[PDB]
């Protein structure tokens, strides 16, 4: 806003942790068909 | 007691009826659901040794029963019955012995189709029956007879049914409900009321067709004297999309109430809701043949029907868009219906985007009778309509029943079942992009881990059903003690942040339509008087 | 109204409808209807709010305002800056704030 | 409140573990002898077989998937 | 003193749906780059070596 | 023949049920439980023939 | 004559007053629910082949 | 008046219906019918003698169900403006989804007509079948049900005006019309070149004026059941919506009976 | 060409039809995974930061200016989306000029295939039934369930349009490999064109419901250059 710290920086610190969440949480919401595919035995396991 | 549950022309006892056959009808399915997938588990002859007959009667079985016998009655006939009612403030419905001859039809075509898959092996085509698959050269008996009878019963159902929903809100409204001032789902209710009568005779048209070729030595569908077997592809799937925006709309309903009153927000735009809603339904007509883009028509009209399915595509886009401006800036209450309606959204969102990837009749050729297909309705009817069912129940029967459930059981039952049915149609899509056909018992052993994964998953589906039996039990028998000691939820609607608890005990519920004010179990003559509103 | 409302209309509506109130429902009625819009409320609201709450004569919706109004502002400084400016109305009246009430 | 977020995942996991020890007791009676073409003996024979006529030249065509 | 502060859900959804824009995006580019311009690039390669096997 | 108003008169003054409310009920209603019972009750016989697969003797 | 309202007079299980236990028709309704295709699997598979 | 009397009755004008067993009872004789027709068409039991019977009892339920509702709507009193309003509309969607019917009868004839079939010699109707001329008897059971029509409404409007003996003339006449219709259309049938077996020309051309004449002989059921009560004093003068109803029918019986008689007698020869 | 264990993709390219669905597949999945992104990230953002949200901003309920923008969007994406599948609806229909015909037609749990392009100096028409090898007279590296004892066999860069029929229930025509999929309906005959660009096997397997042997009818099309197709079609 006017004064304070400035809304870039102040939601920038709000969202920047959030980003990181989401990338895990759809990394395993549609990522578990590699992990399940890691451990067989068509990788030559 | 018998003039309160066999003659009973009252709505409100018709409806617990009507969700009784559903959960028993929802058990039946998804035992066959289980013993599918248990057998194709791994290739090779499994558990039913040899016997693809047996797997074809499975399946039809599993999806006529689980579709017209559970989503159908628990979604249109009990929730409707209970609560179009009850919104409007009629004291109970129109045409009362209609919808009571409508439930007490539902279960003589449930033991009609039962009694299909005993005789003479039995009724094996799928539930799009097709013909000559079943005209009576290639398929002797009668079981497919009796299986289309059940059809033509729970047809007579639904259209006396929708015929009751009609006249009941557009003529027994209370006294300040205009025509469009309706609570969302009673617009629901409304829309898919409306194409049940638009769609299904000519449903039952082409079924007794097909019963008076098979039977009557007609020809409608034998093709050495003249019929063609492409006239009941059209004539079926004439009704065969409508059905599922049928069963789709008053999941749309429940969730945009669910979450309604769970974020503490109105919908956003509910005009623009209900007019998404409204054209999905007088649209979803002109789209039957995007099931139909193999069979041999001209590349001109499925040019046309692939461009006419992507405008079907669009409102229901921004009804999702809508959901999530009305989430949005909420203050948002995550319990065990509020978790259901935020898993819908997702769940069936990506079964919609895998739907349009399907809607091209360019990519159709490459995708049709293929376990993509299953993957896609397998998202968008079992997670759709039954998280919707489920964000039903966890969110009314506390209030219809007057029992108040398990809170930390209907989470685990949630999580379960997500986690349990995301871990089994996920890997449909790779089965289908890699070229598994459907309706194969099992198959070349190429792609023999896919299914080995879904049939683990459908294990961890079952058993969050019988948690949600073991809660349907545990608040039957503990309802008053989940009242009082501090096992559940009693307010679903918070106070908000500067009022105080004095004052919240004087304006309890802030509801925004009438069935959380009627007290728990509401009384057989709830609205003597009529119920104002300006 | 569906047309928009400007600082100014805003400010003067709630003002007039801070000293209209009686009963204590009224008060955080208002007071739940004023936060919940999107702005923060100049103080000339919400001195006015302190006010209207000493006329019902009970003590923590005028303390609630202030917790309400910390979960409200995008950071701290606008709050301090803010309290600074309800230093006397807070003295004189006599309310506390949160976080030297219940030290945590 | 007051912990049950660890209850809710202490019965999830706990459900997680008796669908699948539940599903392994089940797969146990199912049937005895498998095709005989699913062992690692079969594959390579199946496999050396598609690179005689150069199936699936550029993505995978490798089935083994046995112990 | 104080400025009237106002407008700020209004401020997060136009820094949210680009943030949603770009990410959906980044998601999808590296898809088709990635993903497709491997199997493209793999395929043009046997073609090529195919049609060069051939003479 | 203008025998409504008697009707009226019979029907609101009474406390049987309405399909056994008229003088001439009794002649429409057990006839009838006797021939709905015969006629529902008659198929579930012939379904476990039909469920063995051991057709009619017919020619 | 309106019939009378109450936490149980609406549905139609009896549950406090009974002779039974609750749990014996409560799961028993879903036991056949669930075994109508088993019993349809069995009499499709003495019909055919052996079991 | 009194509010000690006003207490005394509905509170709102919709129907509260007593406990009645005819939903249960018609619902058992369609389950009966269902199986027992299922049954005896693949030579089970013996003869059609059960399925008659099952037939037979569905009918009687239904007609004992028609008995309970017109002594409920005119002897009991409860058939108010909002109740009338209410059972029109449900007739008028009722109506709306057998017209359905008949277009997917329609459709299936325009399907199998405008794109022939090589096996029936690429030309409609088919080679040999002698189609049915539209000129002979047609053009008589196409004007009977004009004159129907005119019958029937000038026997509601003088049942509005107030004379009886021309409002009964009207509905006699009218009935003994469409059996004449009936009687003369089951004389088309026992003579004609083809069977409903031959061919698809036959089939889908029986199964539609075979639904159309299963719908008027319900019709002419429904104008006995209106006269019997226009004789015996049931209808009003400003409260016969029985019989609104049965005039809404025969009038869009008259207009899809003019699209089927056309499309199926002109253009399909 | 063959299906392989844990695969996530098409059955790689033979044909240009099928380079041009793997091509398009992608396009569609491009414009898509942008929408299942932000949606996921909406619901990502608000049920994790407006659940400790102790108010909630209820006098919010329209607004016609970003309402109008996502009504917009979606129409937008359609359109760019439905711009080059008309393209190859419109050319996968495109057999002008192909070299030979196959007829294909399927009968009960079998197919039965036919050459009649008269060049077999024999004089007559070929045809041969393609039952499937039943699977215990499998002979050490043979693959389950979609081989087949009498492969169809053609060339390589000619086009050939087959018709495909039944003479009974609806079967399917379908090859994944070469993007070929037509249902076989037993009234009318319906013809798909193909120009295989490389040799080697292709399997696919109907995909239609037949009744009781819908799994034991599979497809197996070897191509072959077309010296020793000619030395083939001579031959047999
Ligand atoms: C064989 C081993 C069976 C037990 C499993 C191991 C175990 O003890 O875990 C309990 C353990 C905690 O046990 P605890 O806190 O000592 O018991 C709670 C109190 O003692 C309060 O418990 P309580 O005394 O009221 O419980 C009575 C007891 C009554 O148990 C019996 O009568 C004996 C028979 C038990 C086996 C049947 O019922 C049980 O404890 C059932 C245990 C399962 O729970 C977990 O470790 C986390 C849950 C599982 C996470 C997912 C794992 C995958
Ligand atoms: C109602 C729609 C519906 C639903 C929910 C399901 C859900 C399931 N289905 Fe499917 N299925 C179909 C309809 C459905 N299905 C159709 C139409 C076909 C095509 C058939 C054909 O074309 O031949 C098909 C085909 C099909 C296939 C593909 C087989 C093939 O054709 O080759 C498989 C394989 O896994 C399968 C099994 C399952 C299993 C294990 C579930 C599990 O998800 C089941 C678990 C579900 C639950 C646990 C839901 C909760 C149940 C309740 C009873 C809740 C009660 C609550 C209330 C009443 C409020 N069915
Ligand atoms: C519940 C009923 C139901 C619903 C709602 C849907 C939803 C959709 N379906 Fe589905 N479908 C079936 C029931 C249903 N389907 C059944 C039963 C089958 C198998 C039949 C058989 O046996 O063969 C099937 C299979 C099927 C086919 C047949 C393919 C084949 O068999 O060869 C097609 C063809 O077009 C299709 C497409 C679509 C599309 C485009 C939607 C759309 O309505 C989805 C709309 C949702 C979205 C579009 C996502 C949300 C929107 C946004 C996030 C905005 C941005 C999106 C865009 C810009 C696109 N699905
Ligand atoms: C207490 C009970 C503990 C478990 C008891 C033993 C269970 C068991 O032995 O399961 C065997 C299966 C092997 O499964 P399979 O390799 O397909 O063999 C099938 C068996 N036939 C038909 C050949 C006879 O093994 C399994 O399927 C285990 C399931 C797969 C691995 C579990 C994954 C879950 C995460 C850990
Ligand atoms: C989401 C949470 C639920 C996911 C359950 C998936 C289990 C599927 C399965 O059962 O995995 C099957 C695989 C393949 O084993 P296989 O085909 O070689 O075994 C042949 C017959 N035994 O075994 C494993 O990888 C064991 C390790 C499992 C790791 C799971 C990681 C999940 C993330
Ligand atoms: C076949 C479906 C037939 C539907 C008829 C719709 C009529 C609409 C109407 O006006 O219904 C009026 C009545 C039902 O009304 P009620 O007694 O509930 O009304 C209470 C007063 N308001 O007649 C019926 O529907 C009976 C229809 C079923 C008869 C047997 C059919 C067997 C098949
Ligand atoms: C994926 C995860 C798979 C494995 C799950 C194992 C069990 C975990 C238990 C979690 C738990 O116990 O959640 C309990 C906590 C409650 O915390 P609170 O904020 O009420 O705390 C307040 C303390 N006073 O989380 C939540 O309800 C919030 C998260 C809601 C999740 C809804 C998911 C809906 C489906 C997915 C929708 C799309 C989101 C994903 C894509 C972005
Ligand atoms: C609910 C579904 C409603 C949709 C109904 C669709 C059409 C079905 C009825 C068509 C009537 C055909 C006809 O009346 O056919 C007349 C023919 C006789 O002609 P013929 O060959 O002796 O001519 C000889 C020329 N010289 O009877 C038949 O041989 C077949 C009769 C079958 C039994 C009647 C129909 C059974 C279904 C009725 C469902 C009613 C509800
Ligand atoms: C199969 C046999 C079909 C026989 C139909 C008999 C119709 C007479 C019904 C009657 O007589 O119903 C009389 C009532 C009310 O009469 P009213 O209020 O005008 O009298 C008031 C005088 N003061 O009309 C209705 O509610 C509508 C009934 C419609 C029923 C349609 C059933 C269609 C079934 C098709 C299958
Ligand atoms: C969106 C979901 C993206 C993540 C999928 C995880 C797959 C993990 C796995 O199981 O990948 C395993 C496969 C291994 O197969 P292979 O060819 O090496 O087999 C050889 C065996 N000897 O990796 C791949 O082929 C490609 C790598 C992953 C590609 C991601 C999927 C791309 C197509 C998208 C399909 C989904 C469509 C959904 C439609 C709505
Ligand atoms: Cu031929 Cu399936
Ligand atoms: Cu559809
Ligand atoms: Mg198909």
């Amino acid at each position: 806003g006017r004064i304070g710290e400035s809304w870039v920086i102040t939601e920038g610190r709000r969202l920047i942790p959030e980003i990181f969440q989401w990338s895990a949480v759809l990394s395993v919401c549609l990522g578990w068909p590699g992990a399940v595919y890691f451990f067989s035995k068509a990788r030559k396991a | 007691m018998v003039q309160r549950w066999l003659y009973s022309t009252n709505a409100k006892d018709i409806a617990v009826l009507y969700f009784m056959l559903a959960i028993f009808s929802g058990m039946a399915g998804t035992a066959m659901s289980l013993i599918i997938r248990l057998e194709l588990a791994a290739p090779g002859s499994q558990y039913l040794h040899g016997n693809s007959q047996l797997f074809n009667v499975l399946v039809v079985g599993h999806a006529v029963l689980m579709i017209f016998f559970l989503v159908m009655p628990a979604l249109i006939g009990g929730f409707g019955n209970y609560l179009l009612p009850l919104m409007i403030g009629a004291t109970d419905t129109a045409f009362p012995r209609i919808n009571n001859i409508a439930f007490w039809v539902l279960p003589m075509g449930l033991v009609c189709l039962v009694t299909s898959t005993l005789v003479e092996s039995g009724a094996g085509t799928g539930w799009t029956v097709y013909p000559p698959l079943s005209s009576i050269q290639a398929h002797s008996g009668p079981s497919v007879d009796l299986a289309i009878f059940a059809l033509h019963l729970t047809s007579i159902s639904s259209l006396l049914g929708a015929i009751n929903f009609i006249v009941t809100t557009l003529n027994m409204r209370t006294n300040g409900m205009t025509m469009h001032k309706l609570p969302l789902f009673v617009w629901s209710i409304f829309i898919t009321a409306f194409l049940l009568l638009l769609s299904l005779p000519v449903l039952s048209a082409g079924i007794t067709m097909l019963l008076l070729d098979r039977n009557f030595n007609t020809s409608f569908f034998e093709v050495s004297g003249g019929g063609d077997p492409i006239l009941y592809e059209h004539l079926f799937w004439f009704f065969g999309h409508p059905e599922v925006y049928i069963l789709i709309i008053p999941g749309f309903g429940i969730i945009s109430h669910v979450v309604s009153t769970y974020s503490k927000k109105p919908v956003f735009g509910e005009i623009s809701m209900v007019y998404a809603m409204a054209s999905i339904g007088l649209l979803g007509f002109l789209v039957w043949s995007h099931h139909m883009y193999i069979v041999g028509l001209d590349a001109d009209t499925r040019a046309y029907f692939t461009s006419a399915t992507m405008i079907i595509a669009i409102p229901t886009g921004i009804k999702i868009f809508s959901w999530l401006a009305t989430i949005h800036g909420g203050s948002i209450r995550l319990a065990t219906p509020m978790l259901y309606a935020i898993a819908f959204l997702f769940l069936f969102t990506m079964g919609g985007l895998t739907g349009v990837a399907l809607a091209n009749a360019s990519l159709d050729v490459a995708f049709h009778d293929t376990y993509y297909v299953v993957g896609h309705f397998h998202y968008v009817l079992s997670m759709g309509a039954i998280f919707s069912l489920f964000a039903g129940y966890y969110y009314w029967s506390p209030q219809i029943l007057g029992l108040n459930y398990n809170e930390k059981l209907a989470q685990i039952q949630f999580w379960l079942i997500f986690i349990g049915a995301n871990v089994i149609f996920f890997p449909m899509h790779f089965l289908g992009i890699n070229g598994m056909p459907r309706r194969i018992p099992d198959y070349p052993d190429a792609f023999a881990g896919w299914n080995y994964v879904a049939s683990i998953g459908s294990f961890i589906a079952t058993l969050s059903l019988f948690l949600f039996i073991y809660i349907l039990y545990d608040q039957l028998v503990n309802g008053l003690n989940n009242k009082v000691n501090n096992k559940s939820v009693i307010y679903n609607k918070a106070p908000d942040f500067v009022e105080s608890n004095t004052i919240f005990n004087l304006n309890t519920v802030k509801s925004s339509s009438i069935e959380f004010l009627l007290t728990s179990p509401p009384a057989v003559h709830s609205f003597n008087t009529p119920a104002v509103q300006s | 109204a569906h047309d928009e409302e400007t600082f100014e209309e805003f400010t003067a509506r709630y003002e007039k409808e801070f000293d209209e109130a009686y009963d204590l429902f009224e008060v955080q009625r208002v007071l739940n209807n004023c936060f919940s819009y999107d702005l923060v409320p100049a103080p000339a609201v919400i001195e006015k709010a302190l006010r209207a709450a000493r006329r019902v004569n009970d003590l923590p919706t005028a303390i609630r305002v202030f917790e309400a109004l910390k979960y409200k502002v995008e950071n701290e400084d606008q709050y301090k800056a803010y309290l600074d400016e309800l230093k006397d109305v807070r003295q004189e009246l006599g309310v506390p704030l949160k976080e030297e009430l219940f030290p945590s | 409140g007051k912990g049950d977020v660890a209850f809710i995942t202490k019965g999830v996991f706990l459900g997680l573990g008796i669908s699948f020890g539940l599903f392994g007791l089940v797969r146990l009676l199912a049937n005895p002898e498998t095709p005989k073409t699913m062992n690692r003996e079969w594959q390579l024979k199946s496999d050396e077989y598609l690179k005689s006529k150069n199936a699936n030249p550029w993505g995978g065509y490798s089935q083994v998937q046995s112990k | 003193t104080i400025a009237p502060i106002t407008g700020t859900i209004k401020r997060r959804v136009i820094m949210d749906i680009v943030l949603g824009f770009s990410l959906g995006g980044v998601m999808a580019s590296y898809w088709w780059w990635g993903f497709h311009m491997d199997k493209i690039n793999k395929r043009e390669k046997f073609y090529a070596e195919l049609a060069e096997r051939k003479k | 023949a203008n025998k409504v108003i008697q009707l009226q008169k019979i029907f609101q003054s009474s406390t049987k049920p309405l399909w056994w409310r008229h003088p001439r009920s009794a002649l429409y209603l057990y006839p009838f439980y006797a021939i709905f019972a015969v006629a529902v009750v008659t198929p579930l016989l012939y379904i476990p023939n039909a469920i063995r697969g051991i057709k009619a003797k017919k020619a | 004559v309106h019939f009378k309202d109450g936490v149980y007079e609406n549905i139609p299980f009896k549950v406090k007053g009974r002779k039974t236990p609750y749990a014996l028709s409560h799961f028993g309704f879903f036991a056949i629910g669930f075994a109508v295709p088993f019993v349809a699997c069995y009499v499709q598979l003495k019909k055919s082949g052996a079991f | 008046m009194t509010h000690l009397e006003r207490s005394r009755h509905q509170q709102h004008p919709f129907h509260m219906v007593m406990p009645s067993p005819w939903p249960i009872v018609v619902s058992f004789a369609l389950l009966s019918l269902a199986l027992s027709t299922a049954l005896t068409m693949h030579g089970y039991i013996g003869n059609m003698n059960m399925v008659y019977l099952a037939l037979f009892v569905l009918l009687t339920s239904s007609i004992l169900w028609f008995r309970d509702i017109v002594a409920e709507a005119t002897y009991l009193g409860d058939h108010t403006m909002a109740v009338r309003k209410g059972i029109n509309l449900g007739f008028l969607m009722f109506v709306l989804s057998e017209v359905l019917i008949f277009a997917g009868l329609f459709w299936a004839y325009f399907h199998s007509a405008m794109s022939p079939d090589v096996t029936l010699g690429a030309c409609w109707p088919p080679v040999g079948i002698e189609a049915v001329q539209p000129t002979e008897l047609p053009l008589l059971n196409t004007i009977i049900l004009l004159s129907s029509g005119a019958t029937v409404t000038y026997s509601h409007h003088a049942l509005i005006a107030g004379n009886r003996n021309k409002a009964l003339s009207g509905l006699l006449i009218t009935f003994w019309l469409i059996v004449i219709f009936v009687t003369c259309q089951y004389i088309e049938y026992t003579n004609a070149a083809f069977t409903i077996s031959d061919g698809v020309y036959g089939s889908v051309f029986y199964a539609g004026t075979g639904l159309h004449f299963l719908h008027m002989v319900m019709l002419a059921a429904m104008l006995g059941v209106n006269y019997w009560r226009m004789r015996n004093y049931h209808l009003t003068a400003g409260h016969h919506v029985g019989y609104e109803t049965t005039i809404i029918y025969t009038h869009v019986l008259d207009v899809i009976w003019l699209f089927l008689y056309v499309v199926f007698y002109w253009w399909g020869v | 060409d063959v299906p392989t264990p844990y695969a996530c993709y098409f059955q790689d390219s033979a044909t240009p039809n099928q380079e041009g669905i793997l091509e398009l597949h992608d396009n569609i999945m491009f414009y898509l995974l942008v929408i299942l992104g932000l949606v996921s990230w909406m619901l990502y953002t608000i049920v994790m930061t407006y659940s400790k949200n102790p108010i909630a901003y209820k006098y919010i309920k329209h607004g016609q200016t970003i309402e109008v923008i996502w009504t917009i969007f979606p129409a937008v994406i359609l359109l760019i989306i439905a711009f080059p599948s008309f393209i190859l609806l419109y050319l996968c229909d495109e057999v002008i000029s192909p070299a030979m015909t196959i007829k294909a037609i399927g009968y009960q749990w079998y197919w039965k295939y036919e050459y009649s392009d008269f060049i077999n100096d024999s004089g007559e028409t070929v045809e041969f039934e393609s039952y499937v090898i039943p699977d215990e007279l499998l002979e050490e590296g043979q693959l389950r369930l979609l081989d087949t004892d009498t492969s169809m066999v053609v060339p390589v860069d000619t086009h050939i349009r087959f018709v495909v029929t039944a003479a009974d229930v609806i079967h399917d025509f379908a090859i994944p490999s070469l993007g070929i999929k037509v249902d076989a309906t037993p009234g009318r005959l319906n013809q798909v064109s193909a120009l295989i660009q490389r040799e080697g096997v292709f399997y696919g397997a109907c995909s239609e419901l037949c009744g009781t042997g819908h799994a034991n009818m599979p497809i197996k099309i070897e191509a072959v250059s077309l010296p020793k197709f000619l030395e083939w079609l001579n031959e047999q």
